[PDB]
C-alpha cells in the first residue's frame, strides 16, 4: 500500500487506535478504534 | 442557506470503509458553505459521491486524498478562503488518489468554475490516473501567484490533449471543462478580476472570483461583508465623524458586524459592543443588560475574575485542560468559552509529554458559577465517584455549541452520583448523556426545568437501567419533588415540600422548639432578631423580621425596638418594672427613674 | 495646504472703498482653501484682484456683488462644497455687478476648473456686461441638477460664440475657455463622474472632481476623507473585525478621524474618543487624562456640570450672551465652546425684541472653571470697572480660535484693572488686547508663562502709557513676584515671593505667634491640629497636618497622637495626660493595667 | 444707483452703521462706521 509501521518516534502518536506512516508524504495518521475520530483518534464519536 | 461545520481529521480515518463513507454523507450532505475543512479520504472505487455538487464556499482548506474513485463531483465550488491550511502550508491538496496494486483512482478533477483561493498554496501530486490537472494555469486562480510560494504543481502521462474548442487549460476532455481565466487577461489599468479583456470588463473592487457585470450587488462572491447583497469592505455603523462640527453624530442606517454579514439587531446570545455583534467583552469592561440588549462597558475598581475556557483568548491552541493548564482557575467565578476534559487531559499524553492531572487539582473550579460555552466530559479520574467539584456551576451559557450540544457526558464507568446543587440553567444546545453504566440519580431528573427554551433536547441511552437502581435502594431524600435529585444527600434534589434552610430540605423549622427561634414562609425558614426572648412548650416566638414581629424581648422595648440600656443615646428615657421605656425629663445622662428631672440620679 | 477663514458680511461693507479693498487683500491672499465664504462686494474697477488666483477649495458659498470690475480671476477654483448657502438656498450668487448710469461692470465669468458644487443652488441675476454666462449648462456642476433645485441663469446683447471648436457652453472667446462636461457625457455603466464618454474614462466613485485615471489616489478633489492621499467614505480605525472569531481585534494600520483627514496623532487641546479625534464628549461620559492623553469614559452617579457655550449644542443659532440665554449658565462649571459678549448681548438689540442684560445677572459665571473654547469682550457695563466675575476661571482651552485668538478684550474704556485670580493657562492661541485706554495692568503681566507651547504670542498695540500709570501709583502689593499681577490686591498677583496663606499672600507665617499656628510647605503656610500647644520665643510645634505631629498637646497623649479622650480595648491614663491599656473587664471607669485597677 | 432708503421693520436693522436698502434683491445692505464689522455692523475688526 501507500503505508508502513510508525517509526519509534511516534509510538504513542495515536490514542485508541493503530498508528501508520504514510510514506510519500513521510506523515502518521491512524485507523481509529470502533466510535473514536480526531487525527490523534483521541475523541468520542457522537453519530455511533 | 445551508450551512455544515465540517471535520478535523486530516489523514486519519475510522475502521471500517462503510462507516468512513456514512461519515461523509452525514458531515456534507445537504449543505452548499463550509465552516471549516472540506476532507475526502479512503472513499472506494465505486460510491455516490453526488450530494457534494451542493458546496459553493470553503471556510478552511479542502483536502482530497488516499481515495479510488474516477470522478471528483466538485461541480459549484466558486472559493476557497484558507483561514486554515493543510499542514499550516497548503488551500489545496489534492493528493495520492490512486489504488497501487490495480487499475483504480481519480481520472477527472472536476472543479467547475473554481476561480478564486484567498490564502495559501495549492498541491497537486502522486495521482496516478489524472489527465488534464498539469495543464491548468492555477496562477490565475491563486492571490499571491508567484509561483516559489507554495504553489506545488505536479505527474502523469499518456493524456492531458484538449478538445478542439479549448485553446489549452482544460478541466477535461470536451467542449465545456474549460479553465476560464478571470485575472491573467484584464486590461493593465484594471483592478481586481474582470469578466472579458477590456477595461470595461473590470469588475469591483469587494467582488472575488469574478462577476456577471460590474457592481457590488451582481457577483460570484464577496469578500470581507456582505451588506445585505452588497460586497462591502465595512458595513455602516451606529455614529459618524461630522467633518464641518468636528464631533460624532447618531446614523440613520447602522448595522451591526457579525460574521461576514451585517445584521439589523446582534442574536440574543451576542454582546453588542462598538456596532459589531461578539462572542465574549474584553476584560477590561463589563458586560450588562440595558432595555434587554447585552453590551458591555468600563468596569468598577473591583471587578468579577473570569478565565479564558478551552479554545479561547490564552487558550486558543487547547484542546482540554491538563497538568500544564489547570493552574489557570484558582480565583475564577466564570469561564469565558468551554470547559473540556478529554482522555489526554485527565490521564496525560506520553507522545506530548504532559502528565496526568492530581485529582485533588480538580477542586480548583468549585470557585466557577458560569461557563460561558460548553461542557464537555469524555474523561473523570476513576475514583472520583460525583461531581461535587462543580456543586456550584449556576449556569451553562451555550455561546458556542460542540455539533449542537451544551451538556455533554459519555462512557464515565467509574460515576454512581452527579451531586451538582447551584446549577438552574442550560442556556442553549441540547443535553447528551450516553454509556454511562454504574450512574443511578439521572433517572429522575425534570429536564424542562434546567431548558430556556421548548426548542431543546436530551438524548439518554446506555447508562445503567433505572429498575436496578432501585432494586439497590439508590434513592434520594423523602423531601425530594417529583423535579427529581442529583444524589443522595438532603441538599442535593431540585426541588422539594415542607422547608429548607439554606441548600439542604427539613421537616419543620424553628418556631417554638430547639436552641433558637425564627420564622417561616414559601418553605423558606430564617432567624428573627436574637433581643426576641425564646417562647417554649408550643408557645410561638416569632412571626416575622426584626426586634418586631415578635412575643416580647428580653431588651428594654422601644417603639419597634428593645435596647441594652433604656437611657443609652436619646428627648431621654426611663425603664418600668416589665422593661418598657417611657419619657424622662432631656439631660441627665448619668441615668433616670421616672418621668422628671427630679427621678435623675 | 494654505488654509485661510472667509468672511461673513453678506452684502454689507465698510464705509472707506480704500478699506474695503485692503480688508479684501488681508483675508483672501495667498491662501487656498477658504475655511468660510468667499464675498467679494463693491470693488471698484480699477483694482488688482490677481491674488485671487490662489483660491481653489471653498467650504461655504461664494457671493459676488455690487462689484465694478470686469474679469474674475478664479480660473483655478474646482469645488465650491455648500456648508452654509447664501439665504440658506445658493451656493453661488452673482448679481448686480454693474453701473447702471455709467459703463462699468463684470465682463467674463473665469471659473475654467469650476468642476462641483456639492449642495444648494445657482443664482446668477441682473448684470449687463457679462454676456458668455447664458451658454453654460449648470446641471453638469450641479451635485442636485434636478428641476426641485434653484438652478438658474437670468441679459445682455450677447458676444457671439467662443471658438469654431467649442459646442456652445463656454466662458471667453478661445478654445481655451469652453465647458468641460463630467457628468452629462458618462456612460451609463458609471456612478459619479468621468474624465471622457468612455466606461474606461470613468473616475473612481469617491472623488468630486476630474481625474486622471479610475484610482481614489488620482482623481483632483473629493467629497469625503484625505486618507494620506486616498479620498475614502471611511478610513482605518483602532480595531477591525474578525469574521472567524466573531471578536474586535487591534488594527496596526489605524488613524484618527480629525476634520476632514485622517491621522495618526490627535493635538493635546482635543479628546479622543472611538477613533477620532473630537471637540467635545456626549453628557453621559466624562473627560479624563491617562498616560497624558485626553479621552472620554462613561460617567458615575456625579457628572461635571458640562454646560454649552456660543456657538455650539443648544447655543449653537447663538452670536453672543445675552437676556434672553445668560440664564442657562447658572449653574455651569465648564463652558463646551465660547463666551462672546457683544453690543447687542449688553445693550439690547431692539430688532428682535431683546432687553439689555441688568448688570447683577452676569454674576452666573462665577461658577466658571473652564472654557473649552475662546473669551471674547468686546462690550461691558459702563457700570463695572473690572471683570471679577471670571475671578475663578483656571484654563482657557483654544480647541477653536477666533481668527487665530484664545482671548480677545478689545476697546473697554470703563475696565481699570483684570481682576482674575484663578486663570493659570491658556492651552492654545493668541492673546490680543488694545483701546483699553484706562487700563493699568496689562503691562506688568509675564504673559509667557500661561502659554503651553512656544508657538503663542500676545499682541498689545495701544492701552494706557506705562508711565502715566506708574505716575498714580498704580502698581502690585510689594509681596508680588517678577511675574505680574492681575489687580491691585496682595491676592490678585500671579505669584509671591513670600508664603501664601491660600490665595493671600503674607510677609511671615503664624508658626510660633498669633491665636492660631500653621506650618511651613513649599510657598504656603497651612493650619496645624487645635490641641497642640501654641508656644512662644520661636518654638514651632508641629511639622505637617495631624494630631500625631504635634510635640506637646494640652489634651490626652495616646501612642499615635493627641486625642480630645481616650476609649472606654478600655484605656486609663497617668497626671500627664498619657493614655495606657486597662484590665480586660472594663466599662464605667478604670485607673491602671490590672483587676483591682477597674471602677465601677 | 441701486439704492434706497431703509423700511420701517429695518429701523434698528444697523448697529455702528448707516441702512441702506437693496432695491432689486429687497434686503438690506449696512455701511459700517471706523473699525467695524459684520452682516449688521455689530463686531470690531482686528486689522483696525
Ligand atoms: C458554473 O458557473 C455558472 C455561471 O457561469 C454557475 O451558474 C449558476 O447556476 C444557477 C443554477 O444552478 C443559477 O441560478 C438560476 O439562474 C437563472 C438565470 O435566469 C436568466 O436571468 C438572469 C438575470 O440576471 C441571467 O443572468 C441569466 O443568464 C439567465 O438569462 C434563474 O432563472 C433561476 O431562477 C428561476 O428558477 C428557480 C428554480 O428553482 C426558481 O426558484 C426561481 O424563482 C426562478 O424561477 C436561478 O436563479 C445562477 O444564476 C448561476 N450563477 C451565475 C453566476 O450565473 C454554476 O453554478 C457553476 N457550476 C455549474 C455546475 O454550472
Ligand atoms: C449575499 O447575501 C445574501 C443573503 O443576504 C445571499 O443570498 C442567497 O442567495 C442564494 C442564491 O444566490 C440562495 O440560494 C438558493 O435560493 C433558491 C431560492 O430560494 C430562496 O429564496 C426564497 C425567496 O426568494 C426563500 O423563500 C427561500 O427560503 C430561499 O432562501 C433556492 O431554491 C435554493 O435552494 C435549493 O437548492 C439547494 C442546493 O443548492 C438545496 O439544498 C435546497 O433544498 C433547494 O432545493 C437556494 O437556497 C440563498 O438561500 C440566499 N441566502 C439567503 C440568506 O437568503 C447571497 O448569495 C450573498 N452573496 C454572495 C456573493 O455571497
Ligand atoms: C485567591 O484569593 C484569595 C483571597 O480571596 C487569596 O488569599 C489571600 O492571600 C493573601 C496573600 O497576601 C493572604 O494575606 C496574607 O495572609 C497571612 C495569613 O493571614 C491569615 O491568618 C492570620 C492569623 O492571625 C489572620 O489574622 C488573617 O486575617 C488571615 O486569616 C498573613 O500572615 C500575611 O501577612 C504578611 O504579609 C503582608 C503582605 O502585605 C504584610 O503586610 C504583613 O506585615 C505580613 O508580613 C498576609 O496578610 C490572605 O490571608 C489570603 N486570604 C485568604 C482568605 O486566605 C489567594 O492568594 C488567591 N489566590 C491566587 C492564586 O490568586
Ligand atoms: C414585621 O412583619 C411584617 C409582616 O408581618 C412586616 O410588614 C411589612 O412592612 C413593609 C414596610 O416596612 C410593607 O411594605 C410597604 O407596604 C406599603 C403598603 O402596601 C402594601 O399593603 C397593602 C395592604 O392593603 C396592599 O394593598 C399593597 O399591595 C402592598 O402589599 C407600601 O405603600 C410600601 O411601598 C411604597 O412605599 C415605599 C416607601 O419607601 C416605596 O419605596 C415604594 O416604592 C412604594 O411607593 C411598602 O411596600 C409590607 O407590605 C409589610 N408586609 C406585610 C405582609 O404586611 C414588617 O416589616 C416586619 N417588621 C420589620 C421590623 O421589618
Ligand atoms: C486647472 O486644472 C488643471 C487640472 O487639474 C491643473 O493642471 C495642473 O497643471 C500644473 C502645471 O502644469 C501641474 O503642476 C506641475 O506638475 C509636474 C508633474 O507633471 C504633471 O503633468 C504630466 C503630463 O504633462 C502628468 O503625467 C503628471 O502626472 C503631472 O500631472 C511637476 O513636475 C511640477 O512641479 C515643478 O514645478 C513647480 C512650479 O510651481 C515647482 O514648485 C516644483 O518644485 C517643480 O519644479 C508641477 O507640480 C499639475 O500637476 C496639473 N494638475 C493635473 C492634475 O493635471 C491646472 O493647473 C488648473 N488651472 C490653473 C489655472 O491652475
Ligand atoms: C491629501 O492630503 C495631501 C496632504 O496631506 C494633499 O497633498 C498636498 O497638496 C498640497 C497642495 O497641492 C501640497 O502643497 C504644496 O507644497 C509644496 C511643497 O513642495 C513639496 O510637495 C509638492 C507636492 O505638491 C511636491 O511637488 C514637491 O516636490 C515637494 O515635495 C509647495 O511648494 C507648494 O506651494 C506652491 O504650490 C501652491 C499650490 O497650492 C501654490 O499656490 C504656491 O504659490 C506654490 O507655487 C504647495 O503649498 C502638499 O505638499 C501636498 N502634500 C503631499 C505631497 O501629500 C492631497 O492633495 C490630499 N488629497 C486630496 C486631494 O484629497
Ligand atoms: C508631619 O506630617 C508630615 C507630612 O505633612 C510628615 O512628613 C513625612 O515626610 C516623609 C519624607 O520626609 C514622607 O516619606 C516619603 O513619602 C514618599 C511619598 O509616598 C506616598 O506617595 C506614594 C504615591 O505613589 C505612595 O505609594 C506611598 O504609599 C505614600 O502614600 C515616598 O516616595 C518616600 O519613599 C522613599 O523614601 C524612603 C525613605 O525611608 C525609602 O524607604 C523608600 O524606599 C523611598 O526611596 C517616603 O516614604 C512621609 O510620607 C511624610 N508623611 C506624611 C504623614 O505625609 C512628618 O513626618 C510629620 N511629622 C510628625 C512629627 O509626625
Ligand atoms: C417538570 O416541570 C414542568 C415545569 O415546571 C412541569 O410542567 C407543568 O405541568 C403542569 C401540569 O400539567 C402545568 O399545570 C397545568 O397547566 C394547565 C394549562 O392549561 C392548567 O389547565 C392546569 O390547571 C395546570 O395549572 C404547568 O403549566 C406546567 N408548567 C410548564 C411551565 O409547562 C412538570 O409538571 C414537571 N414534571 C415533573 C413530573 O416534575
Ligand atoms: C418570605 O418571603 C419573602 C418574599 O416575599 C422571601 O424573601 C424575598 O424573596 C424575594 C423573591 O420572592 C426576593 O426578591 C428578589 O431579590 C433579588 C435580589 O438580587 C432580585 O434580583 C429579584 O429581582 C427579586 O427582587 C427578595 O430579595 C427576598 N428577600 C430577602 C430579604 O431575602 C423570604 O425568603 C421568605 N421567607 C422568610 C422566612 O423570610
Ligand atoms: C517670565 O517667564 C519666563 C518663562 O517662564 C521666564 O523665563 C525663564 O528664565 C529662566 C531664567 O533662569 C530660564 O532658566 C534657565 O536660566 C539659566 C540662566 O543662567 C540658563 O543657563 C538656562 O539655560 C535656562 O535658560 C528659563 O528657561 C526661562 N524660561 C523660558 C520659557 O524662556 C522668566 O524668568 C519670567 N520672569 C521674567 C522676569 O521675565
Ligand atoms: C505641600 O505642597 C505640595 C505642593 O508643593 C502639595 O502637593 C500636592 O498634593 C496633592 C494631593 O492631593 C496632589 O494632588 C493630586 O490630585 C490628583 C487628582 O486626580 C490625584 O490623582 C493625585 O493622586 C494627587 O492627589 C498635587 O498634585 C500635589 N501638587 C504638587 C505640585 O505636587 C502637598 O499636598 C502639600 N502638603 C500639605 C501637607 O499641605
Ligand atoms: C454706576 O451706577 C450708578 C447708579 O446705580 C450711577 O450713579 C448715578 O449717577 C447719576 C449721574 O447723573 C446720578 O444722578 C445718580 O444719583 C447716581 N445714582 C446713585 C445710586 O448714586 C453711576 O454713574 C454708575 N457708574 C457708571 C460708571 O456707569
Ligand atoms: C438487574 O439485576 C438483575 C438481577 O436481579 C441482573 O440479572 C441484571 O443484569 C441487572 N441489570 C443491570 C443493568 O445491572
Ligand atoms: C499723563 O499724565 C499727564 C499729567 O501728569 C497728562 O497730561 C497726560 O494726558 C497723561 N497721559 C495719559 C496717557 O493719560
Amino acid at each position: 500500500g501507500h503505508f508502513s509501521r510508525c517509526p519509534k518516534q511516534y509510538k504513542h502518536y495515536c490514542i485508541k487506535g493503530r498508528c501508520r506512516f504514510v510514506v510519500a508524504e513521510q506523515t502518521p495518521s491512524c485507523v481509529c478504534d470502533e466510535g473514536y475520530i480526531g487525527a490523534r483518534c483521541e475523541r468520542v464519536d457522537l453519530f455511533y | 442557506q445551508s450551512v455544515c461545520a465540517g471535520t478535523e481529521n486530516k489523514l486519519s480515518s475510522l475502521s471500517d470503509l462503510e462507516q468512513q463513507y456514512r461519515a461523509l454523507r452525514k458531515y456534507y450532505e445537504n449543505c452548499e458553505v463550509v465552516m471549516g475543512n472540506l476532507e475526502i479520504t479512503s472513499i472506494e472505487h465505486n460510491r455516490d459521491l453526488s450530494f457534494l455538487r451542493s458546496v459553493r464556499e470553503v471556510t478552511g482548506y479542502v483536502l482530497v486524498a488516499l481515495n479510488q474513485f474516477r470522478y471528483l463531483p466538485l461541480e459549484n465550488l466558486r472559493i476557497i478562503r484558507g483561514t486554515k491550511l493543510y499542514e499550516d502550508r497548503y488551500a489545496l491538496a489534492i493528493f495520492l488518489n490512486y489504488r497501487k496494486d490495480g487499475n483504480f483512482g481519480l481520472q477527472e478533477l472536476g472543479l467547475k468554475n473554481l476561480t478564486e483561493i484567498l490564502n495559501g498554496g495549492v498541491y497537486v501530486d502522486q495521482n496516478k490516473f489524472l489527465c488534464y490537472a498539469d495543464t491548468i494555469h492555477w496562477q490565475d486562480i491563486v492571490r499571491n501567484p508567484w509561483p516559489s510560494n507554495l504553489t506545488l504543481v505536479s505527474g502523469s502521462s499518456g493524456c492531458g490533449r484538449c478538445h478542439k474548442s479549448c485553446t489549452g487549460r482544460c478541466w477535461g476532455p470536451t467542449e465545456n471543462h474549460c479553465q476560464t481565466l478571470t485575472r491573467t487577461v484584464c486590461a493593465e489599468q484594471c483592478d481586481g478580476r474582470c469578466y472579458g479583456p477590456y477595461v470595461s470588463d473590470c469588475c469591483h473592487r469587494e467582488c472575488a472570483g469574478g462577476c456577471s457585470g460590474p457592481k457590488d450587488t451582481d457577483c460570484f462572491a464577496c469578500m470581507n461583508f456582505n451588506d445585505s447583497g452588497a460586497c462591502v469592505t465595512q458595513c455602516p455603523q451606529t455614529f459618524v465623524y461630522n467633518p464641518t462640527t468636528f464631533q460624532l453624530e447618531h446614523n440613520f442606517n447602522a448595522k451591526y458586524t457579525y460574521g461576514a454579514f451585517c445584521v439589523k439587531k446582534c442574536p440574543h446570545n451576542f454582546v453588542v459592543d462598538s456596532s459589531s455583534c461578539v462572542r465574549a467583552c474584553p476584560s477590561s469592561k463589563m458586560e450588562v443588560e440595558e432595555n434587554g440588549i447585552k453590551m458591555c462597558k468600563p468596569c468598577t475598581d473591583i471587578c468579577p475574575k473570569a478565565c479564558d475556557g478551552i479554545g479561547t483568548g490564552s487558550l486558543m491552541s487547547a484542546q482540554t485542560v491538563d497538568s500544564s493548564n489547570i493552574d489557570k482557575f484558582i480565583n475564577c467565578t466564570k469561564i469565558n468559552g468551554n470547559l473540556i476534559f478529554l482522555v489526554t487531559g485527565i490521564h496525560g499524553d506520553p507522545y506530548n509529554a504532559i502528565e496526568a492531572i492530581d485529582p485533588e487539582k480538580l477542586n480548583v473550579f468549585r470557585t466557577v458559577r458560569e461557563i460561558t460555552g460548553f461542557l464537555n466530559i469524555q474523561s473523570w479520574p476513576p475514583n472520583m465517584t460525583d461531581f461535587s467539584v462543580f456543586s456550584n456551576l449556576v449556569t451553562i451559557g451555550g455561546r458556542v455549541l460542540y455539533s449542537g450540544l451544551s451538556l455533554l457526558i459519555l462512557k464515565q464507568q467509574g460515576i454512581t452520583s452527579l451531586q451538582f446543587q447551584s446549577l438552574k440553567e442550560i442556556s442553549a444546545g441540547n443535553i447528551y448523556i450516553t454509556d454511562n453504566s454504574n450512574l443511578c440519580y439521572y433517572h429522575t431528573i425534570n429536564w424542562t426545568t434546567l431548558f430556556s427554551t421548548i426548542n431543546q433536547r436530551i438524548v439518554i441511552r446506555d447508562n445503567r437501567k433505572a429498575e436496578n437502581c432501585t432494586a439497590e435502594g439508590m434513592v434520594c431524600n423523602h423531601l425530594c419533588s417529583s423535579d427529581g435529585c442529583w444524589g443522595p444527600g438532603p441538599d442535593q434534589c431540585l426541588s422539594c415540600r415542607r422547608f429548607s434552610r439554606g441548600r439542604i430540605c427539613i421537616e419543620s423549622c424553628n418556631l417554638y422548639d430547639g436552641e433558637f427561634r425564627e420564622f417561616e414562609n414559601g418553605s423558606i425558614c430564617v432567624e428573627c432578631d436574637p433581643q426576641c426572648e425564646k417562647m417554649e412548650d408550643g408557645l410561638l416566638t416569632c412571626h416575622g423580621p426584626g426586634p418586631d414581629n415578635c412575643t416580647k424581648c428580653s431588651h428594654f422595648k422601644d417603639g419597634p425596638n428593645c435596647v441594652e440600656k433604656c437611657p443609652d443615646g436619646l428627648i431621654f428615657k426611663y425603664a418600668d418594672p416589665d422593661r418598657e421605656c417611657h419619657p424622662c425629663h432631656p439631660n441627665c445622662t448619668q441615668g433616670c427613674n421616672g418621668p422628671t428631672s427630679h427621678d435623675c440620679i
